């Protein structure tokens, strides 16, 4: 989930999934880590598991 | 000038062993809204162990939709992580209280002063078209007393 490709995953990494899936060109967005598990879709359930990597990881 | 860095304060509070505690966190000197913060807070788990982490629901809105999270997953570490869901409707545009710490004093706490500290190198703090904002960080405390 680390989609502005800095090393870590935090919040910065939040609002370009969220910027994605509001429909914005987002600069800088690495697309292979968008579909972060794996299904071929990037939706609502990709955002759930970044979150949940920020809140436990 | 002074104005122009937002500014994350942890509070500073006092209390006995087993009791609890609430430490506020502010944000103050607020000038261009807030869509992003991004903080470490760390504690003595010696002395403390974290109950929870509230956010003031008066600045924080759209909770429902994650705009608040917290990891303690790390022991003697707070990570709290704003953002408006909403890209635009709920920014952080006024000073005020972020969060409340709540903190048990363990059994075995000693007594005087444990720092609360922010870490000022994991510091984020953005507006809401994603630039970074000038932002600092004070680091509190909580005494430990009869
Ligand atoms: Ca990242
Ligand atoms: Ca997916």
């Amino acid at each position: 989930g680390d989609l502005n490709d800095d090393g870590v995953v935090n919040g910065r990494d939040i609002v370009m999934m969220r910027q994605y899936l509001a429909g914005k060109t987002v600069s800088g967005i690495d697309k292979n880590a968008l579909d972060i598990n794996g299904d071929g879709a990037v939706n609502g359930d990709d955002l759930m598991e970044l979150i949940k990597k920020v809140s436990n990881n | 000038v002074k104005n122009e860095t937002v500014k994350l304060s942890v509070g500073t509070v006092s209390g006995n062993p087993g009791d609890t505690v609430k430490v506020p966190v502010t944000i103050s000197q607020v000038s261009t809204p807030v869509g992003l913060i991004c903080m470490d807070i760390s504690y003595d788990a010696s002395k403390f162990t974290v109950k929870d982490v509230l956010p003031n629901t008066d600045l924080v809105k759209d909770t429902d939709n994650y705009s608040f999270i917290v990891n303690t997953s790390t022991p003697g570490k707070i990570s709290i992580t704003f953002t408006d869901p909403t890209l635009a409707n709920y920014p952080i545009s006024v000073d005020g209280i972020l969060a409340y710490l709540d903190f048990i004093i363990n059994s075995n706490a000693t007594a005087g002063d444990s720092a609360l500290t922010v870490d000022p190198a994991t510091l984020i703090v953005a507006d809401e078209n994603d630039k970074d904002i000038k932002d600092a960080a004070s680091n509190g405390k909580i005494t430990v007393t009869g």
